[PDB]
């Protein structure tokens, strides 16, 4: 990376701030609140290791 | 005559500090992570394959690709459309999270290219499958003009607007019918080399 | 245990050569297949935190943590680095562990890029036969040295 | 004068709680769909307000014209279209329901849409994602 | 050079109030932008605030710009040996636009990309179309920068001396 | 880069680090060069190249 | 207390997602279509819903690591009490874990761990 | 267990494994591949077609969209079955500067299938790796023929043009600069233990069952077998330098990946005793060389069969003429077309990690599959 | 029995030692200069018979057509009429559309004037297709080379090899 | 000239014809339908190990369809291999040749592409199905007489 950025710094953060603002998209054939849920118990359960 | 014509519209807005520098922060992270969808086809993808390797490389504008559509903004059709293939780009473009940008690469995806003329199943040009946004002419284009209709899509993403989105969503109009056609079961079931040794049938 | 540490928590982890639940080549993403938005990248995160908090756990388990001195030695360098308490003496602390974790952080970011992908069939054998016995192997030398302790 | 354009297509009666659900596993694997920019025909129940489509009722046909606004349509210009994709569809009685059909029907529906287009009845939606004319430039006669 | 040159060249600048003020002033502006791209957008982005509907051309295939953007001009579509020479008339492009523009829009901006390109009487040209068209602003890219920098178009297509900056 | 990217992350939106141009004579993009042979065209890169091409 | 930051910390770390969520909500548009709420299958139309059906003898590692987990958490209080205790404590735990290499190896030897 | 156990999955156009828009419609039992499916033609173009109504210096660009990474080969097929069929003869620097290009077209298709086998198995350091040298085979290749691929330099009774001034150098300090890039390549693929425990005992095939698929190259090489085309047809130059036929014995993907190898050697060794002892004279033949009104060449009325050794197999022309420029039928041979339908018995009762290893072991890009 | 433990660490050994090869392979790759080049800051300098954008001379053509047989598809569009006063071919219009066109050279080396060639300019990207239909005037504009371009850096494959 | 497997063929009472050479003197026959699936084996017999190719063509259009098939050797220490060209006409009204799949694998595919783009069924092909085009095509494109049904996304890119 180097465009985002001096050397390609803010490049992640681009990352991040497009994932932000990219569509929230749901499966219409699963299950709504396993998918909402999954991510979020991996990313605390592996927080709270800190 | 193919006339065009502009609908009714109110007043943008209008902001000061918040909405502006928001819009043009959003328009800038987009800018700068357009994550191709890795979507190959023909020959050109091996041109895409040579802005993926270490001569022209892919990160200096961020550009990773992602396989899943979910995860990627821009498609970047490398190769003819065949008529059997076609239903499948559409569906890929479709599955990708908005908002998504299309580059058609190839003379063989602005109009069809050398099979414009006597092939009996290149689609003539993904524009009539998928809104494209910048036309790459070339067989096999130079990375470097990869490069360069990348550019030119970013020069065309960081002046949009809020209103833009307003313009990228479907109006989803339908019409539902009774067909009385044959409905019959799929050709290719998935049953394959077994028990083939028993399919002789002197 | 430190080799069974290190690939154990590349395995848990989830880095190469232990991908294979997002293994890209097999599966298109894996359980991130569907995932879009702000999931995917919650899904990106924990990865890079997980592996965050591996090399943090190698560098406080295994490596001294924000200890740097030889006692046995006389080393002007550390005797004076040691030496420093107070504000200076965290910060110096704090530097210190972030340097250790950056060696185990260069080293799996290395590992992902360089070595090939497991197989599923032998990540179980190389999990449960190789690393388990060893591992009961381990615990048993470390108790029979501790029994010199007490 | 008068009415004109009086065949007035009837859609099916609409269901509620739709719910989308996939090919079977004898059926899966095939396209039983023609796709493609402006015409999307497919062998299942699709509604618009809650954007459900069910794949396994293949006995309808469900007809969205324009989803990426190219041109601008009126009401009139769509019951032309779906009057003429009824008649297309009761042309083709005995059928088989493969792709090779609905492409049939979505490519006479798209040269319909195209001479529409330049006889004046529809003309160019500006204010779109993009601005490619895919049917043809402006040209003056 | 340094020390001003590796500076911030951050997108947060106060030059809008100026990059609007001389595109009013100044209907033709020459602009220069860096070589990736997209710092172009923080300044179109407020002409089309404004009110103002952008014109993308592309300098490349413009073909006499006379007319091409001014004239009804005769194109010929690419037969592929299946179908005789066809001879097609297209409108006028910037005052087919501009007459089918909203009766509520600031006017028409015409963004001439890769305007290097074109000759030096085909820049005078550029620059000088505001002045038939009253409503139109033109701009075009003559090439790139570290840093984005507009001057007049007619100061570089040779109407006015070029002044240093 | 590690242990600092707190601070980096700061100064980094302020900053830029684009390439020059060739000649250092270029004050403006519009600026044209005095004698337009001085300038070294053709650097190599890295299967024939030494630090001096970069 | 020791045990209070656990609790806001726990707590923060149950927001962060939730903050995320609503973020994401407030900022991406919507723009939900009958074919991008399709299940992805690779471009062709996906057949019946998922599901596979593993064979027994996969996935019998799954009971050995039931009894595993058990017989190491039991093993850390025994390390925890290894210094205040004596070669008693040893003589305690070396059952245990003979006990679990033996049913390793009648794991190794009957085919359980076997793929 | 029949159904409702097994999960039918479309590995279709659309997966970083398969090559181009190959399609897999796999039955899987707990990982366990049951069998598959093989559906191609999602790039069917109807090359055929095209090759009628088209004269043969208008059907020349359309000949390297087969085999788009071996084009050199592709051209040299349509370029000599018409002159074989005229009986024009082809000089011997033409035929000298033909072999080179050859052997490069060679090097390069059996790097740029190094690249996406071990990105499939899972390294992907050595896809840049590879990238690194086929820049310089494209360099090399934009400097003769004046294009990186779609050279359009082969044509009939001779070449396009001559070598430029330079080219022998060059080509030869690329050669000594693959040679250690090959050596390294070597080193930290070939005895990799992930590398091997992946590759060492999949898609055994038996020379029997190799020679009654149609197999060919090094496919049929890697079971016992010694059948190459360029010794057996006596093609070109290829009796005056010296080279070894590469084959292996035993029938894995680790037989097949060795043979690539070596065959890259043997090539490089083939390109450097052709620029040792390349002839002069002219490149096009003058017989043929002659505002008005050009025909093209006009084929006699009569069958005709060409092969060709491609890097993935035999590449082989069916040319039927008419007494006229279009042809009357043009069948192409391909040799991944033929190589792929042994895949579903191979990965029959495997798994399903070994379908990236088993295709990766074939050389099969889809633009050659189908046409 | 202890043969087969010896024989489990010679295999082990082995495997650890060969990760170590690949890891210090790859890791050499460090002390190597970058083979990157910097589009746009840096641009590589075409070939000498590098095929790109067509160039045509309005002045030289005779309207022969033999371009458009010559090439695979007929895309070029010569419009002419005869005029009679000396009965020779005007031209009225010439047009290469470059969305069809894949540059295979076959026009520039079958026009028996010489009026067709091809230039190094690539990177020919329009945001409109129909924008890509160049006429008469459009072909006959002088190509823009990289080497009078001086914010960036012309990039040379290899050296010059012209002693 | 009578060629070795056609006075092989000869000397065992096979009935055949003989339609002379290619340009590189390759042996061409006419083998009859019916007895084509009995004279395979009998081809293979002889020592043809590997079928090269297997082709269709239209010897004319409105005409015969003609199936061909392509032979060789593979063996070790034979210097020249033995090539044989043999093809089979069927007519075009209901084209039926035998298939070989169950004498040489290779024509697995080969003759699918045989029925996808002429048309010609083979009987004995357990998988005879559509492998290039489309599987719920109607029509085979390669024959002389085809023509294109007007789909929307094959005419010009307007
Ligand atoms: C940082 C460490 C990077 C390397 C760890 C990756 C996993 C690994 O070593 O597997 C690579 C190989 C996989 O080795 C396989 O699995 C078992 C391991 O003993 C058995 O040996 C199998 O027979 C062998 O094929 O692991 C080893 O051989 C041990 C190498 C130890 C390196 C330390
Ligand atoms: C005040 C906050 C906004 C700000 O600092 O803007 C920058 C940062 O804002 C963002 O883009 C969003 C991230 C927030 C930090 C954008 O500039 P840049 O770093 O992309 O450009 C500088 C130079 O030309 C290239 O390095
Ligand atoms: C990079 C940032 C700088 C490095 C880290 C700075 C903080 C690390 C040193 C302090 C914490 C670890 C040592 C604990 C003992 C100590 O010095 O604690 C101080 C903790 O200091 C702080 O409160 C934090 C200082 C500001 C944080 C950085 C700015 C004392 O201040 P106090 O508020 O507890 O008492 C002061 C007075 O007598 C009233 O009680
Ligand atoms: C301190 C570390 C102590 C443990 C040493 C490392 C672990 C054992 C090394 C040997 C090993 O990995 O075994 C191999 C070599 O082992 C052999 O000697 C092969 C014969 C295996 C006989 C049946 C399994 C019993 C093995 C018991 C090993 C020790 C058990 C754990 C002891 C703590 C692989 O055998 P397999 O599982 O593939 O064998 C099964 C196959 O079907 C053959 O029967
Ligand atoms: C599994 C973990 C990774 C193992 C392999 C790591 C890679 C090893 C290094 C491979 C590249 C060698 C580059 C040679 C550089 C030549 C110039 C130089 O400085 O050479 C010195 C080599 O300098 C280095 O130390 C090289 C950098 C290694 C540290 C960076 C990698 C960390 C992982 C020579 O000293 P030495 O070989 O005795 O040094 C090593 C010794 O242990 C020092 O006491
Ligand atoms: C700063 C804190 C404030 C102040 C707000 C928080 C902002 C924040 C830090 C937001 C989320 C940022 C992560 C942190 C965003 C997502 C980053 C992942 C983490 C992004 C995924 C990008 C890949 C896409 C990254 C790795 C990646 C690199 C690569 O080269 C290849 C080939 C592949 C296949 C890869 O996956
Ligand atoms: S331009 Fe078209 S024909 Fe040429 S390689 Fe690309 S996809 Fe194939
Ligand atoms: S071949 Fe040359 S002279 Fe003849 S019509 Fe074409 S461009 Fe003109
Ligand atoms: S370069 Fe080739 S494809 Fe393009 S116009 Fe000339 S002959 Fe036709």
């Amino acid at each position: 990376p180097e465009y985002a950025g001096p050397l390609g710094i803010l490049q992640a953060l681009a990352d991040g701030t497009k994932l932000l603002f990219k569509e929230n998209l749901l499966p219409s054939r699963g299950d709504t609140y396993l998918f909402s849920i999954g991510p979020s118990i991996a990313v605390i359960s592996i927080l709270l290791g800190y | 005559m193919n006339s065009i014509e502009f609908p009714l519209l109110d007043q943008i807005a209008q902001n000061s500090v918040i909405s502006t520098t928001s819009n043009d922060l959003s328009n800038w992270s987009r800018l700068s992570s357009l994550w191709p969808l890795l979507y190959g086809t023909s020959c050109c993808f091996i041109e895409f394959a040579s802005l993926i390797g270490s001569r022209f490389d892919f990160d200096r504008y961020g550009l990773v690709p992602r396989a899943s559509p979910r995860q990627a903004d821009l498609i970047l059709t490398a190769g003819t459309v065949t008529m059997k293939m076609a239903p499948s780009l559409l569906r890929l473009y479709e599955q990708m999270p908005e908002p998504k940008y299309v580059i058609a690469m190839g003379a063989c995806t602005i109009t069809g290219g050398m099979f414009s003329t006597d092939s009996y199943s290149t689609v003539r040009g993904v524009d009539k499958l998928i809104p494209v946004d910048v036309y790459l002419p070339g067989c096999p284009p130079k990375p470097e003009a990869v490069i360069d209709a990348i550019t030119k899509l970013r020069k065309k993403i960081s002046r949009e607007i809020y209103e833009d989105r307003i313009k990228s969503q479907p109006k989803n109009r339908c019409f539902t019918i009774n067909h009385k056609f044959r409905v019959g079961r799929s050709i290719h079931t998935g049953n394959y080399d077994q028990a083939l040794l028993y399919k002789y049938k002197s | 245990g430190f080799i069974v540490f290190i690939i154990s928590s590349l395995a848990e982890c989830e880095r190469l050569p232990f991908d294979l639940p997002e293994a890209e080549e097999e599966l298109v993403a894996g359980y991130q297949t569907e995932y879009s938005g702000i999931k995917f990248g919650l899904f990106y995160v924990a990865s890079y935190l997980n592996l965050l908090i591996s090399s943090l756990f190698v560098t406080v388990l295994y490596l001294g943590g924000w200890n740097l001195s030889i006692p046995y030695i006389f080393i002007s360098e550390f005797f004076e680095i040691n030496k420093i308490d107070g504000v200076f003496g965290t910060t110096i602390g704090i530097f210190i562990t972030l340097a250790k974790t950056f060696l185990f952080l260069f080293i799996p970011i290395t590992t992902r890029w360089t070595l090939p992908r497991l197989r599923m069939d032998q990540l179980l054998n190389l999990g449960w036969k190789f690393l388990l016995p060893i591992s009961l192997g381990n615990l048993l030398l470390t108790t029979s040295s501790q029994l010199f302790s007490l | 004068e008068m009415k004109e354009v009086l065949k007035r297509a009837t859609p099916i009666e609409a269901q509620v709680n739709v719910k989308s659900r996939n090919l079977e596993r004898e059926y899966g694997g095939q396209w039983l769909s023609s796709v493609t920019r402006h015409v999307r025909i497919y062998a299942a129940y699709i509604d618009p307000v809650t954007c459900a489509m069910d794949q396994t009722q293949m006995d309808k046909l469900t007809l969205m014209i324009d989803p990426t606004d190219e041109f601008l349509w009126n009401d009139e210009t769509l019951n032309k279209v779906y009057v003429y994709f009824e008649e297309l569809v009761d042309h083709y009685e005995g059928a088989p329901l493969t792709e090779y059909t609905l492409r049939l029907i979505g490519s006479d529906i798209e040269h319909y849409i195209r001479k529409m287009l330049y006889e004046g009845e529809i003309k160019y939606n500006m204010n779109s994602r993009v601005l490619n004319f895919s049917m043809g430039k402006p040209r003056m006669k | 050079i340094g020390i001003r040159d590796f500076i911030g060249g951050d997108l947060v600048k106060f030059d809008l109030g100026t990059w609007l003020s001389d595109v009013e002033e100044h209907k033709a502006i020459a602009m220069y932008s860096p070589h990736e791209g997209g710092y172009e957008g923080r300044y179109l982005n407020r002409l089309r605030y404004q009110g103002y509907h952008f014109l993308d051309v592309s300098a490349r295939g413009l073909g006499d710009p006379e007319t091409t953007l001014t004239k009804v001009h005769p194109v010929c579509p690419p037969h592929v040996g299946k179908q005789p020479i066809a001879r097609w008339w297209f409108p006028p492009e910037v005052d087919y636009r501009l007459e089918a523009l909203p009766s509520d829009a600031k006017g028409l901006v015409v963004w001439v990309i890769e305007a290097k390109v074109l000759s030096k009487a085909e820049l005078q040209f550029l620059a000088m179309l505001p002045s038939l068209r009253p409503k139109v602003r033109v701009i075009a890219e003559c090439g790139n920068w570290r840093k984005v920098m507009w001057k007049p178009l007619k100061e570089i297509a040779g109407l006015v001396p070029l002044q240093e900056a | 880069v590690f242990i600092f990217f707190p601070g980096i992350l700061v100064w980094a939106p302020f900053l830029n680090f684009r390439k020059f141009p060739r000649d250092p004579t270029m004050k403006y993009p519009w600026s044209k060069p005095e004698n337009p042979s001085e300038v070294k065209g053709g650097f190599l890169k890295y299967p024939w190249a030494t630090i001096e091409d970069y | 207390y020791e045990y209070d930051i656990f609790w806001a910390f726990l707590i923060i770390s149950s927001v962060i997602p939730i903050l995320a969520f609503l973020f994401s909500g407030i900022l991406a548009p919507i723009s939900k279509g009958p074919e991008k709420l399709s299940s992805y299958e690779s471009g062709i139309e996906p057949m019946g819903d998922a599901w596979l059906q593993f064979r027994i003898r996969y996935y019998m590692f799954a009971l050995v690591f039931v009894v595993f987990d058990v017989e190491t958490v039991f093993l850390y209080p025994w390390a925890m009490s290894f210094d205040i205790l004596g070669v008693s404590v040893f003589i305690e735990a070396l059952i245990f874990v003979l006990i679990l290499i033996v049913g390793l190896v009648y794991a190794w030897r009957k085919g359980a761990l076997e793929w | 267990t029949t159904r409702k156990d097994l999960m039918i999955v479309n590995m279709g156009p659309h997966h970083p494994s398969m090559h181009g828009v190959l399609r897999l419609i796999v039955t899987l039992d707990g990982e366990d591949v049951i069998d598959c499916e093989p559906i191609v033609g999602y790039l069917h173009r109807g090359m055929e077609k095209i090759a009628e109504n088209r004269t043969i210096i208008q059907y020349l660009p359309y000949v390297t969209r087969w085999d788009y990474l071996a084009t050199m080969f592709t051209e040299a097929i349509t370029v000599n079955g018409p002159e074989q069929l005229g009986n024009i003869q082809v000089p011997k620097r033409a035929s000298y500067i033909r072999v080179i290009m050859l052997e490069l077209s060679r090097i390069a298709s059996h790097l740029l299938w190094l690249g996406p086998f071990m990105a499939d198995i899972g390294a992907q350091t050595p896809f840049f790796y590879i990238l690194r040298e086929r820049e310089l085979i494209y360099d090399l290749f934009e400097a003769a023929t004046g294009m990186r691929m779609m050279h359009n330099y082969f044509r009939i009774g001779g070449v396009a043009a001559d070598l430029p001034y330079g080219w022998i150098d060059k080509c030869l300090d690329f050669c000594d600069y693959f040679l250690i890039g090959l050596t390294e390549y070597q080193k930290l693929i070939t005895r990799n233990p992930i590398f091997l425990e992946r590759v060492e005992n999949v898609g055994i095939i038996g020379g029997e069952e190799a020679i009654n698929w149609g197999l060919s190259g090094p496919m049929l090489r890697a079971s016992g077998i010694q059948w190459d085309l360029r010794k057996v047809d006596h093609y070109e130059c290829y009796d005056e330098f010296d080279w070894e036929v590469q084959w292996q014995k035993e029938g894995d993907s680790l037989a097949r990946y060795l043979i690539r190898i070596g065959e890259m050697a043997e090539s490089v060794k083939i390109i450097q005793q052709a620029l040792e002892g390349i002839p002069g004279g002219p490149y096009e033949n003058l017989e043929i060389r002659r505002k008005k009104p050009s025909p093209a060449f006009e084929l006699s009325k009569q069958e005709l069969y060409v092969r060709v050794e491609a890097p993935k197999g035999e590449l082989g022309i069916f040319l039927i003429g008419d007494q006229s420029v279009f042809p009357w039928r043009w069948k192409i041979r391909p040799p991944g077309f033929i190589n792929l339908q042994i895949l579903p018995q191979l990965v029959k009762k495997m798994k399903l990690a070994d379908i990236m290893t088993i295709l990766g072991s074939i050389d099969i890009i889809m633009g050659e599959v189908d046409r | 029995m202890v043969t087969g433990f010896i024989n489990y660490g010679q295999q082990t050994i082995r495997a650890a030692r060969y990760i170590g090869q690949s890891f210090m392979i790859t890791l050499s790759h460090a002390n190597r200069l970058p083979v990157t080049i910097q589009y746009p800051y840096e641009k590589l300098i075409t070939s000498e018979r590098f095929r790109g954008r067509i160039h045509f001379e309005f002045d030289k053509c005779i309207a022969c057509e033999v371009c458009v047989r010559a090439c695979p598809i007929d895309l070029p569009v010569v419009d002419w009429k005869l005029e009679t006063d000396i009965r020779k071919k005007r031209l009225l219009n010439y047009s290469i559309d470059f969305g069809i066109c894949i540059f295979c050279g076959n026009c520039v080396e079958y026009c028996p004037t010489n009026c067709l060639s091809m230039t190094e300019e690539y990177e020919l990207s329009t945001y409109d297709r129909h924008e890509l239909n160049y006429n008469q005037i459009a072909l006959g504009r002088l190509p823009i080379s990289i080497t009078d371009d001086y914010t960036i850096r012309t990039i040379l494959n290899s050296p010059q090899t012209k002693e | 000239m009578q060629g070795r497997l056609s006075a092989w063929l000869v000397k065992h009472g096979l009935v055949h014809r003989s339609l002379g050479f290619d340009y590189q003197g390759i042996e061409t026959l006419q083998i009859k339908p019916e007895d084509w699936h009995s004279i395979a084996v009998i081809l293979y017999v002889y020592g043809y190990n590997y079928l090269r190719s297997q082709c269709a063509y239209d010897v004319a259009p409105g005409g015969l369809l003609a199936s061909v098939y392509h032979l060789t050797r593979i063996e070790y220490g034979v210097d020249q291999p033995e090539e044989v060209c043999i093809k089979v006409f069927a007519p075009r009204r209901n084209p039926r040749i035998p298939s070989v799949f169950w004498v040489w694998k290779s024509a697995d595919f080969q003759e699918r592409e045989s029925y996808d783009m002429f048309g010609i069924s083979y009987d004995n092909h357990p998988r005879l199905k559509r492998i290039l085009m489309p599987e719920s095509w109607i029509g085979w494109p390669l024959r002389k007489d085809y023509i294109v049904p007007n789909f929307y996304e094959i005419q010009d890119a307007y």
